[PDB]
């Protein structure tokens, strides 16, 4: 029932605390049940999301609970529901037992109320799970709000309304996978628990009680409250979260400020300005590229990589042992054995690697002297030793060194030798070595980053902002989504954020929508009214009009059925703006791209790297000690299964000798795989 | 990770990743140039990533020219679940993918990972780049049809430029007769009146106005900004005064010009119609078996490369105001919605039973939905030709029927936990709000949909297990086996509607005897289909158009069945399928090649109960892969 | 694709079989010194960092250029199995 | 068994039109005296 | 010349300070004003030269996820606004140039406050590098290199003090391109093409001397097409 | 010389043919290849003057969709045909030369039917006109101009002979332009453009010919940007 703290990002520790599961004890359910638990009850209602359940096997089994929902006394989720006594609705709430619940004849915050009053005859309540039209004389109880209805983790999305429950469920896990990037941002658009998703996780630094600002160190915010005392706050400055995403605490107060009790020193790790920050806002163009961003796959602008945006901090931690064998004890020296000193440059201290050293594959991170046998010499090891210098230091190089993959610069080190302060090292263990390692992980090709709402891409190809899709001025589209994965899966909302995101780029502001009652069509369409002028109103002036291109665009628009024949390009251009597209012009060839494209401020995220992309790659290693087959480990990459699936469809082709090598030469015959790689060399 | 320029010959295989697969290949390779005296000299050389001088690349680079490698996707479901492709070494940490054969391999590009492994012997070199190479295995095990065409982005392409528009019709001009007819809507087309496109039966003044003499002249307009591509004008290609669209025109040449037999490039496309994914894979087909296999791989790519670039000018793109709503539906809406009230007032009385209510309604809104659907269509069909949405939908690249419906007019009956269906309809769309009980409604059946990719996510191999298990000795080995009982195909079919003959569908005749080999001859509409003879699917085109005729009902033909080899079958008998289309080679693994064609079509099936069904009052079948396991 | 592989598989009475060909002609094309070919003087195999394929890059790569070609001979029992050896070494030089 | 491991194909050698004059010419040089 | 070439190209130009320039030009013949635009676009974002920060040095940091005392800026953050600073120098000789500077005391360390050189010139002063707090030691060295284009500090990695830090450089001293095609009536016929691109740079060179640089990278591109083979 | 200059653009050629011409030149910087091919392109279809048929006037003939006795192809297919002439004029003083040609009988008008001009040539000479018959009269008069791009008969309107009848003007000896960026590696480097572009022409200029004009007019261009105002 325990497991390591998923701490990828703030939200994923919030969300993984609140979260339940069955499986557990014995008394309590197993395995060969699940179907009529499994599925989402009709009591779940501000008790459990539907939708925050995992995706596979695991479903129904682990949920977690809605935003207002709270274990009272004994365990029943209860969910908060107000009173409405007569056509009058309170402001007073009864935490209800899912039982009571069946009892009364319960409303949804979606009727429309003068404030008492309830405004209209035949409205929406739904009494013990069927969905009834009850008259405002019978309307017992109201709903809090559509927040109640699911967790915290899926209010965060937008406009839920418009995304197809199975697919809002691949977002709210998303989130759960967001890596703070050095460069936080919070959303063009948020739903309104960004805040509190901060505050109540515990990210950002917080002020006790008002004052005056002391000292601000990149390491300490020393306050001076004004009740005549001050206090230091340190700021966990690059701390190792269990899963290697960085902690860090940003000052966000200059030295002398007033503090207003309960407002932000410090930022938590992804944190903009105390509100949540997965991610970065990014002007978006939504068309087809050169197939780059074929079914799921994004194409990126390499401006968003000068600008240090979608980097993230990493920390991996490698240790290595000292241990103890009758052969004699393993040395820690800056000893290694056979062959350089240029090898041994960054191994400065001694043995130990020095601090702010760069560290690439291959290079020693500590040095290790093992004894070379197991029990006897070595016969022709003996004559070539003597041959040149029979004098040899007889011990084994085992030291830990950077596995394929990548390592950083050293950032910190932890040494245990003998006479232990208050330290538990094992048997054995004759002393213990820690390296920690960060590097900055750049946004690469196959990457992957996702919106909120389940477009779930990788990034296949880093253009040059030389020639992706260009605007009427300069300025260049950061990313180009296909369209293709948006009618298959039903997401209209993320269609729906990149148009309020291009009024907000040209409105320079941010805006909030509610779940399921927020920004609307015909406000959109206003707000992008508004930034018609700033896009095209700073054109009239600056001293220019339309283009060939901007005339030509529109023609085959108008033949198309977007702008109504005879306006003026002036007028044209901005029914095509408040449809939430504009004309880009192929950075490639200047010339336009026949057809207004939408194109706007989508906020998209990036995910965290398992453990899995470090991309395996084995030519020849270690091997199981009683079968026989490649095994990997530290260093030399394990061997990829072939499993029965995958022998098929060999023995379904002709695959006669590939099939036999798979089983033969390359994992199990071990004179085999012998005279197989001479035979090889 | 996609990569768009790649041939499906090649795919781009990270560096770093070569060095390591093909380590002992270039230790020794490292040993013929300068760059290292021995091979354990040649390793410490590699140990350290710094320490390698690039010279080593270039002989990574040269190791690797001309031999091949194999990828594998996360569900080995077919034996083109593995794929031979040539490296190109390059940059970083992902594969660089085809995205034709992205089809065979269920893959996405959302974070899929595709492991590769090594052919070492000169041996498994030989098979591996000579009869598992991706390019050589187009057709699939399953199916003759084409596993390999242009999929999701390239229709797309292919699909706007190949399109003819239609617009405002006021005044009546059916110009087919008057020379004033012609003169007088040509200056009011000038006006504002008649359009470039507008229905006057044989020529609207969109033709009128231009005519092409050469090829070329078509196109060099287009350039200059007189014709879109989109547009119906007419024009002289080799003996005729064709009236077909610039559009049209170019696509016509790209085929004619990936194969230069032109001629035998006009004879099989059909440039009477968008392209949709069937009129290409139709396409590809042909291609096949009438040109040459390389040949047809060159037009694969010409597509893919056109496609792909047409695309993005077309500039097709997604924006709240395209999914449009019917103004059919706000009425479709209420007179279901008062005859939903008349259901009420005639149960407040006591006339239906509780049921007779329950049963009456979902009838209801069963239809309405489906009259809305129709309507949405309808009015992109009328309305907006050129609408981003239905578009995908239409051309064969992406868009359901139930999916449309479900943004545009409305998502309308969900079922609750059990089954039985909620008697409330959702009257939202995904356009505006789709609101809290409606997503909670919705939610229900959600679960039940991911309950049930769970229970078989689980494990794949299990119904291909029994079929390879119980089939896998099977293998091609033959002479003419030469015990001919046969087997008769039907080409009719009884009971849906009691006794009522009737030709048997399009397809199901194409699985029966698409490429088999005749047991006796057959007389049919002139020709004489000889024994023994293989029958194309153009051969099983000529059966079922003679059975319409009426002169066939059955078909002698070999098979599997009725085999005489015990542990094998023969070539007669199998037919035509290698993935290849000739007749099949011997020394196929048809077994297995059956074992998987069928464990894969299995993943789509229902997974509700094996022994199917539930003992309650009278459940009377079994649907879903529950049954193909009972059977 | 590949060079004339519907030619090749057209030489052949079984799929399968060409395979073998093939990859026995790289076998010995190798083995008894690469220089046991019947195409070379003016337009056979060839790879660019300099014309240098002429000497030793892919094996049968070269079987099937040969092959697509009318020289060869691959019979079920062509050549009785060890006296075949024999003569390739008297005759081809460069070990 | 069933791919190349066809015992139909399992045997199958290769010629070059030299290597064939000189099995002829192992055949020619069986006559004695 | 009077008629057909005296109606050549009126280039007329518009320029404030360093930064932003616009340039005009017309009458152009039939879908020119883009045709000229677009490459200019092109060479004005990758081919012009430039300037910015290659490595830094601070006082008692050895690498960059440090935190300095008295300094509420994390050495990340702080490497991250050296990316932000702007310089120029006059000429050639000047290829390698370390700016210094040392702060101590309850100050707002500015871009002016590193110590004059001699060629080399800052046109950004008030950028921001830190706020001090008392006791607030800050002793750095800041190289900085003329190049092109983006180079991460991965890929050059640079070495003048065993503790420095490298930084991502970001030459192209354009930070956007921009034209507009847009028609011109002149007396005769109506089609004509008025090319007008607006450039900003980050004042290291000026909008029309990168204008010049990027035109002659074209006309050098358009040479290469001599000697046929 | 040896490095980044020798290092310099191959222009390799390959022309069968005054028609096509295919044109290759690498290595070139980052989306080079594609900054220079489309501009080439631009100017190979509109800039590259050219000649053709402008107006038609025919014996006793008044509108454009009739059909004269005698002859079996209509006035339509016949200007269609006329499109299909390509000529050639030596200098300036030839801007619009009118063709004449006056044939009856049975014969089969061909291009070289035409009296010759003295300043002009017909390279389209066995090119067909019209299949004659008996009592086949057929007297007229083709205009033939100087110009660029396509020109709608709707857009000039040409006016010698009130009865006659303009046709669409194809006056660009570029029939088609066609340019490919392939990947191509030099050494440690593996990102490089090699453009390559393809040019199709009538016969009255070549490819290469017009490939040459084409990067002129665009070098041409790049001076228009010198005195300032
Ligand atoms: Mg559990
Ligand atoms: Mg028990
Ligand atoms: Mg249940
Ligand atoms: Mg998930
Ligand atoms: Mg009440
Ligand atoms: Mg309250
Ligand atoms: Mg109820
Ligand atoms: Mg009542
Ligand atoms: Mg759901
Ligand atoms: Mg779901
Ligand atoms: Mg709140
Ligand atoms: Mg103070
Ligand atoms: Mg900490
Ligand atoms: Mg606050
Ligand atoms: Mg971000
Ligand atoms: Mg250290
Ligand atoms: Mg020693
Ligand atoms: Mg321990
Ligand atoms: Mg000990
Ligand atoms: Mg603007
Ligand atoms: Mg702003
Ligand atoms: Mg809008
Ligand atoms: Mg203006
Ligand atoms: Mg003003
Ligand atoms: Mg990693
Ligand atoms: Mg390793
Ligand atoms: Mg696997
Ligand atoms: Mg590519
Ligand atoms: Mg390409
Ligand atoms: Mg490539
Ligand atoms: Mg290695
Ligand atoms: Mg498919
Ligand atoms: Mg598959
Ligand atoms: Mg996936
Ligand atoms: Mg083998
Ligand atoms: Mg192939
Ligand atoms: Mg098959
Ligand atoms: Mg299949
Ligand atoms: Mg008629
Ligand atoms: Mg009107
Ligand atoms: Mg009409
Ligand atoms: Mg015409
Ligand atoms: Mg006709
Ligand atoms: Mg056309
Ligand atoms: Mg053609
Ligand atoms: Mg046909
Ligand atoms: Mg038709
Ligand atoms: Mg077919
Ligand atoms: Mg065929
Ligand atoms: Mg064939
Ligand atoms: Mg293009
Ligand atoms: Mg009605
Ligand atoms: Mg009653
Ligand atoms: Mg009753
Ligand atoms: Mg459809
Ligand atoms: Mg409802
Ligand atoms: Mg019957
Ligand atoms: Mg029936
Ligand atoms: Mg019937
Ligand atoms: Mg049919
Ligand atoms: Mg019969
Ligand atoms: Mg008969
Ligand atoms: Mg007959
Ligand atoms: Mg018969
Ligand atoms: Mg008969
Ligand atoms: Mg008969
Ligand atoms: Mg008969
Ligand atoms: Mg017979
Ligand atoms: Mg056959
Ligand atoms: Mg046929
Ligand atoms: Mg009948
Ligand atoms: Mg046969
Ligand atoms: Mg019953
Ligand atoms: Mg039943
Ligand atoms: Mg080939
Ligand atoms: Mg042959
Ligand atoms: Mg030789
Ligand atoms: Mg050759
Ligand atoms: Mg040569
Ligand atoms: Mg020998
Ligand atoms: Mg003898
Ligand atoms: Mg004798
Ligand atoms: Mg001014
Ligand atoms: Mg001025
Ligand atoms: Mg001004
Ligand atoms: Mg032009
Ligand atoms: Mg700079
Ligand atoms: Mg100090
Ligand atoms: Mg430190
Ligand atoms: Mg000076
Ligand atoms: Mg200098
Ligand atoms: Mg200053
Ligand atoms: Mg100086
Ligand atoms: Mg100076
Ligand atoms: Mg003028
Ligand atoms: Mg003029
Ligand atoms: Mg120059
Ligand atoms: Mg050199
Ligand atoms: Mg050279
Ligand atoms: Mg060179
Ligand atoms: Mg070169
Ligand atoms: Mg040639
Ligand atoms: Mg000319
Ligand atoms: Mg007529
Ligand atoms: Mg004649
Ligand atoms: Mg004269
Ligand atoms: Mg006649
Ligand atoms: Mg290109
Ligand atoms: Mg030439
Ligand atoms: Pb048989």
């Amino acid at each position: 029932l325990s497991q390591f703290k998923d701490e990828t990002n703030p939200l994923s520790s919030l969300r993984h605390k609140r979260r339940i599961s069955a499986l557990g004890p014995g008394g309590l359910t197993r395995e060969r049940a699940g179907f009529d638990v499994r599925d989402v009850h009709r009591t779940h209602y501000g008790r459990i999301c539907p939708v925050e359940t995992p995706e596979g096997a695991n479903i129904g089994l682990i949920t977690s609970l809605a935003a207002y929902a709270r274990v009272d006394e004994l365990g029943f989720i209860r969910t908060p529901y107000r009173r409405v006594v007569g056509g009058v609705v309170t402001d007073e709430v009864v935490y209800m037992t899912a039982t009571e619940e069946d009892r009364y004849t319960i409303a949804q915050a979606n009727t429309p109320l003068e404030g008492n009053r309830i405004a209209a005859e035949r409205v929406v309540a739904r009494r013990k799970g069927e969905p009834v039209i009850v008259s405002p004389e019978e309307v017992e109880f109201m709903d809090v709000s559509p927040k109640q209805v699911f967790s915290v983790n899926t209010n965060l999305i937008p406009f839920l309304e418009h995304d197809d429950a199975n697919r809002a469920l691949m977002g709210s896990n998303m989130q759960t996978q967001a890596v703070p990037l050095i460069r936080a941002q919070a959303p063009v658009v948020m739903t309104g628990l960004e805040e509190r998703v901060v505050r109540d996780s515990l990210a950002a630094l917080y002020a006790e009680e008002d004052g005056e600002v002391a000292k601000v160190d990149g390491n300490r915010i020393v306050v001076r409250y004004e009740d005549g005392r001050l206090v230091e706050y340190p700021l966990r400055r690059f701390y190792r979260s269990n899963q290697g995403t960085a902690l860090d605490q940003r000052p966000r107060v200059v030295v002398g400020q007033r503090v207003r009790k309960g407002d932000l020193l410090a930022d938590g790790p992804a944190s903009e300005n105390g509100f949540l920050a997965l991610g970065q806002n990014v002007l978006v163009a939504i068309m087809p590229f050169d197939g780059y961003n074929f079914e799921d796959a994004i194409v990126i602008s390499e401006e968003l990589l000068k600008r240090d945006f979608y980097t993230s901090i990493h920390i991996e931690r490698y240790e290595i042992e000292a241990r103890d064998t009758k052969l004699g004890p393993e040395r820690i020296t800056r000893d290694i054995p056979h062959l350089s000193e240029a090898a041994l440059r960054d191994l400065d201290e001694e043995g130990v690697v020095r601090i702010g050293a760069e560290v690439k594959p291959g290079d020693i991170l500590v040095g290790r002297t093992s004894f070379k046998g197991e029990s006897e010499p070595t016969p022709e090891e003996r004559l070539l030793r003597s041959i040149f210098g029979e004098k040899a230091r007889d011990v084994k190089d085992t030291s830990l060194r950077v596995p394929p993959g990548e390592g950083g610069i050293v950032v910190r080190t932890v040494r245990l030798r003998r006479g232990d302060p208050g330290v538990e090292l094992k048997p054995g263990v004759r002393e213990v070595v820690r390296v920690y390692v960060a590097q900055k992980r750049k946004l690469q090709v196959g990457d992957k980053l996702a919106n909120r709402h389940g477009n779930k891409g990788v990034v296949a190809k880093i253009l040059p902002v030389e020639d992706m899709p260009h605007l009427p001025d300069g300025t260049p589209v950061d990313v180009i989504l296909n369209p293709l994965g948006v009618p298959s899966r039903m997401n209209l909302g993320q269609i729906l954020e990149t148009h309020l995101g291009l009024a907000g780029y040209f409105l320079g502001q941010r805006y909030i929508s509610p779940i399921f009652d927020g920004a609307k069509e015909p406000e959109i369409k206003e707000l992008l009214a508004q930034a018609f002028e700033v896009y095209f109103g700073k054109r009239k002036g600056e001293g220019f009009g339309v283009d060939k291109r901007e005339v030509e665009v529109l023609r085959r628009a108008e033949k198309l059925g977007l702008v109504t024949p005879g306006k003026t390009p002036e007028e044209q251009l901005k029914e095509l703006f408040l449809q939430g597209k504009v004309v880009l012009y192929d950075g490639r060839t200047g010339e336009p791209i026949e057809g207004p494209i939408v194109v706007g401020q989508m906020f998209i995220m990036k995910l965290y790297h398992m453990v899995e992309d470090k991309m395996h790659a084995r030519s020849t290693g270690p091997y199981s000690l009683i079968t026989q087959q490649p095994l990997g480990g530290k260093a030399q990459f394990g061997g990829q299964r072939f499993g029965e699936m995958e022998v098929w469809a060999l023995e379904a082709y002709g695959a006669a000798h590939t099939l036999q090598e798979m089983l033969t030469l390359k994992s199990d015959d071990i004179e085999g795989r012998n005279a197989a790689y001479e035979a090889i060399i | 990770v996609v990569g768009p320029q790649l041939k499906l010959h090649q795919c781009g295989l990270p560096k770093r990743m070569a060095l390591e697969l093909f380590k002992p290949f270039l230790l020794k390779k490292m040993e013929e140039k300068g760059i290292a005296p021995n091979v354990k000299a040649a390793r410490r050389m590699l140990e350290r990533q710094r320490d390698i001088k690039d010279e080593v690349w270039d002989a990574l680079e040269e190791v690797i020219h001309g031999k091949v490698v194999l990828l594998n996707r996360a569900p080995t479901l077919h034996r083109l679940g593995i794929q031979a492709f040539q490296p190109v070494l390059v940059e970083g940490q992902s594969i660089q993918l085809h995205p034709l054969v992205c089809e065979a391999f269920n893959a996405d590009f959302d974070g899929d990972q595709m492991a590769v492994h090594v052919p070492l012997s000169s041996f498994a070199q030989a098979e591996a780049r000579i009869q598992m190479l991706s390019a050589h295995n187009l057709l699939s095990p399953a199916s003759g049809e084409p596993l390999a065409k242009p999929s999701r982005d390239i229709i797309l392409g292919l699909y706007y430029i190949t399109q003819v528009r239609k617009e405002k019709k006021g005044a009546g001009l059916e110009f087919a007769t008057p020379e004033e007819a012609l003169a007088a809507h040509e200056r009011g087309e000038v006006a504002l009146n008649a359009p470039i496109k507008v229905a006057g039966r044989e020529t609207s003044v969109g033709r009128l106005k231009y005519v092409f003499a050469n090829p070329d002249e078509a196109l060099l307009a287009v350039a200059h900004g007189i014709v879109d591509l989109q547009d119906v004008v007419t024009v002289r290609y080799m003996g005729k005064r064709l009236e077909t669209s610039p559009g049209r025109i170019l696509f016509a040449r790209i085929v004619a010009e990936a194969v230069e037999d032109e001629k035998v490039a006009w004879e099989l496309i059909q440039l009477d119609v968008p392209q949709e994914k069937n009129s290409l894979k139709d396409l590809v087909y042909q291609a096949f078996l009438r040109l040459g296999m390389e040949k047809t791989a060159r037009l694969l790519d010409a597509l893919k490369y056109y496609g792909f670039t047409f695309s993005t000018t077309s500039g097709i793109t997604i924006g709240i105001d395209d999914a449009v709503i019917p103004e059919e539906k706000k009425q479709y809406l209420e007179e279901a919605d008062r005859k939903l009230l008349q259901i009420e007032q005639a149960y407040e009385m006591g006339f239906l039973t509780d049921r007779e209510r329950y049963d009456q309604i979902l009838q209801l809104w069963t239809e309405t939905t489906e009259k809305v659907t129709q309507a949405v269509f309808k009015n992109f069909e009328e309305n907006y030709p050129f609408n981003p949405l239905y578009v995908m939908a239409q051309s064969g690249a992406r868009g359901n029927p139930q999916q449309i419906r479900q943004l545009c007019g409305l998502r309308g009956l969900m079922q609750k936990p059990s089954g039985e269906t909620f008697e409330v309809p959702v009257r939202s769309s995904f356009r505006e709000g789709l609101t809290v009980l409606e997503y909670f409604i919705s939610s229900h059946g959600a679960r039940k949909g991911g309950a049930d990719t769970a229970l078989r996510t689980a494990d794949s191999g299990y119904l291909t297990r029994k079929l390879v298990d119980v089939t896998h000795e099977i293998v091609v080995r033959e002479a003419d086996c030469g015990t001919t009982n046969y087997i008769s195909v039907p080409l009719f079919q009884p009971d849906e509607v009691t006794r009522s003959l009737r030709l048997r569908k399009r397809a199901d005749i194409e699985a029966g005897l698409y490429g088999r080999v005749l047991a006796r001859e057959v007389e049919v509409l002139g020709v004489r289909l000889e024994e023994g003879r293989y029958l194309s699917m153009d051969d099983v085109h000529l059966l079922i158009k003679a059975a319409e005729a009426g002169e066939i009902q059955e078909v002698p033909v070999r098979s599997p069945l009725t085999c005489q080899t015990r542990y094998g079958v023969c070539q007669k008998c199998y037919g035509y399928d290698l993935s290849m289309a000739r007749p099949v080679s011997i020394g196929e693994a048809v077994g297995i090649v059956a074992a998987q064609s069928i464990g894969e079509p299995g993943t789509q099936l229902t997974m509700r109960t094996f022994h199917t069904g539930g003992v309650a009052g009278a459940a009377d079948i079994t649907q879903g892969l529950p049954r193909v396991i009972e059977l | 694709a590949e060079p004339g592989i519907d030619k090749l598989f057209g030489m052949v009475d079984s799929k399968y079989r060409l395979t073998v060909v093939v990859a026995k002609r790289a076998q010995q094309l190798l083995r008894h010194g690469f220089k046991n070919t019947v195409l070379e003087p003016e337009e056979r195999p060839k790879m660019q960092t300099l014309e240098g394929l002429f000497d030793d890059p892919n094996a049968e790569t070269w079987a099937m250029k040969e092959l697509l070609t009318g020289r060869l001979v691959f019979g079920e029992n062509l050549v009785p199995e060890d006296r075949l050896q024999k003569e390739m070494e008297r005759i081809y030089p460069g070990e | 068994p069933a791919g190349t491991g066809s015992d139909f194909v399992r045997f199958t050698q290769v010629v070059d039109q030299k290597t064939l004059k000189a099995i002829e010419e192992a055949r020619k040089e069986a006559v004695e005296a | 010349m009077l008629d057909s070439k005296l109606k050549a190209p009126v280039f007329t130009v518009r320029t404030q300070g360093r930064e932003y320039g616009e340039f005009v030009l017309e009458p152009l013949e039939r879908g020119f004003g883009v045709t000229l635009g677009n490459p200019l676009r092109r060479i004005l974002l990758s081919s012009i030269p430039g300037t910015a920060v290659t490595s830094v040095y601070i006082e008692d940091v050895l690498h960059e996820f440090s935190t300095i005392p008295g300094v509420k800026e994390d050495v990340v953050e702080i490497i991250l606004n050296l990316k932000e600073l702007v310089v120029r120098f006059l000429n050639p000789s000047l290829q390698t140039v370390t700016l210094l500077l040392k702060a101590e005391g309850p100050k707002e360390v500015k871009a002016r406050d590193f110590l004059p050189v001699a060629d080399v010139e800052i046109m950004n002063p008030d950028l921001h590098i830190a706020t001090l707090e008392e006791g607030g030691r800050l002793n750095m060295e800041v190289r900085v290199d003329r190049g092109v284009g983006y180079v991460p500090a991965e890929k050059h990695g640079i070495k003048d003090r065993i503790n420095a830090i490298p930084v991502d450089a970001v030459f192209s001293p354009v930070r956007r391109v921009a034209f507009q095609v847009e028609d011109t009536r002149l007396g005769q016929r109506t089609d004509l093409d008025k090319l007008t691109l607006r450039i900003w740079t980050d004042g290291s060179v000026t909008p029309l001397e990168a204008l010049n640089q990027a035109v002659e990278i074209l006309r050098e591109h358009l040479t290469y097409f001599s000697n046929p083979q």
